[PDB]
């Protein structure tokens, strides 16, 4: 539980705000904290006990709590800022700490762009190799953040999926790949398979079938 | 200043155990609640367990509750995590963190974790396949199921590398790394230009040359 959006983005000096929502079992009663994890270094306590900063954190990094959801506001964004965040809290019912779905705050350096999906169907060979590997090619998007998940026909499922993380490319944009490995027969039966690349509110569901 | 440096991780065939190790050096460890957090590649952070300053009570997340064990040893300011029955999903990076003094719900200082890798494999090679092409279409090669990480690619031995990008692999469940490469060309130049991928996997001492063709099928 505890959903933050996968995204946010804004200009080299403007404001922005990431949300956090869970339930009365958590956030609603228990104190919330927020962490900033740049690409490869470790995380850094940004805000704690709802609105508190460790002398070491600017005043622009603020944070409130309304009901069963907390929000981390930020103003005057700086390249510095651009990193991933996480809103965490303690859940009284599961007796164990909880982390957030995470959010990537990208500070606009170049014009947005939509992801270029390109779903490849199983290769004739591999199929023979008693295996079914579906490739969903994703590319050329500025805010390097998207969401991937598949759907065998009507219904969706994750049983057998593995998606990479974005990664900058020559042309300055990000680009990542998903994978839906199957059993050649699972490939046969279900009359339809689609790849869903949600991104910036607007999604894109590319489908392809056996024939 | 504070200092926490994890240690003791790497590669381990599923099941048998392995113990991680964190060492504080920047305060009075003997009086600080300790935390274990891990992060798989890509997936966010997942909380694991917590132990008091004297190692009496501790809370684990069902996500392990019993598969793991978090003991500490204040005499040598070292924090531990015992991992028995290493399920594959457990592959990730292990962050060691110190919770505040009067706010155990606050991890103030973490350290660059240490990488865990639950994979029962030993050197293998590539399993190249053709991503039949179809403004102007794109096509590629689908390398799959290799164990030793390093693996490079090229198309036609270096003829205009533009319009190409080879993604990062991915540790599938079978603890096998797979990755693909892709190219873009004039959909008008189908059946006139020969496109093939110059694959390469040293750990397997292999080169591969799959020559992709247009899908006159279905």
């Amino acid at each position: 539980v505890l959903t933050q959006p996968p995204s946010v983005s804004a200009a080299p000096g403007q404001k922005v705000t990431i949300s956090c929502s869970g339930s009365t079992s958590n956030i609603g009663n228990n104190y919330v904290s927020w962490y900033q994890q740049h690409p490869g270094k470790a995380p850094k306590l940004m805000i704690y006990d709802v609105s508190k900063r460790p002398s070491g954190v600017p005043d622009r990094f603020s944070g409130s709590k309304s009901g069963n959801s907390a929000s981390l506001d930020i103003s005057g964004l700086q390249s510095e800022d651009e990193a991933d965040y996480y809103c965490a809290a303690w859940d009284d019912s599961l007796s164990e700490f909880l982390f957030g779905t995470g959010t990537k705050l990208t500070v606009l350096g170049q014009p947005k762009a939509a992801p270029s999906v390109t779903l490849f169907p199983p290769s004739s060979e591999e199929l023979q190799a008693n295996k079914a590997t579906l490739v969903c090619l994703i590319s050329d998007f500025y805010p390097g953040a998207v969401t991937v998940a598949w759907k065998a026909d009507s219904s969706p499922v994750k049983a057998g999926v593995e998606t990479t993380t974005p990664s900058k490319q020559s042309n300055n944009k990000y680009a990542a790949s998903s994978y839906l490995s199957l059993t050649p027969e699972q490939w046969k039966s279900h009359k339809s398979y689609s790849c869903q690349v949600t991104h910036e509110g607007s999604t894109v569901e590319k489908t392809v079938a056996p024939t | 200043g504070v200092q926490l440096v994890e240690s003791g991780g790497g590669v381990v065939q599923p099941g048998r155990s392995l113990r991680l190790s964190c060492a504080a050096s920047g305060f009075t460890f003997s009086t600080y609640a300790m935390h274990w957090v891990r992060q798989a590649p890509g997936k966010g952070l997942e909380w694991v367990a917590i132990i008091s300053y004297d190692g009496s009570k501790k809370y684990y997340a069902d996500s392990v509750k019993g598969r793991f064990t978090i003991s500490r040893d204040n005499s040598k300011n070292t924090l531990y995590l015992q991992m028995n029955s290493l399920r594959a999903e457990d592959t990730a990076v292990y962050y060691c963190a110190r919770a505040s003094i009067a706010a155990a719900r606050v991890l103030d200082y973490w350290g660059r974790g240490t990488m865990v890798t639950v994979s029962s494999a030993s050197t293998k090679g590539p399993s190249v396949f053709p991503l039949a092409p179809s403004g102007t279409a794109a096509l590629g090669c689908l390398v799959k199921d290799y164990f030793p990480e390093p693996v490079t690619v090229s198309w036609n031995s270096g003829a205009l590398t533009s319009g190409v990008h080879t993604f990062p692999a991915v540790l599938q469940s079978s603890g096998l790394y797979s990755l693909s490469s892709v190219v873009t060309v004039p959909s008008s130049s189908l059946g006139t230009q020969t496109y093939i991928c110059n694959v390469n996997h040293k750990p397997s001492n292999t080169k591969v040359d799959k020559k992709v063709e247009p899908k006159s099928c279905d």
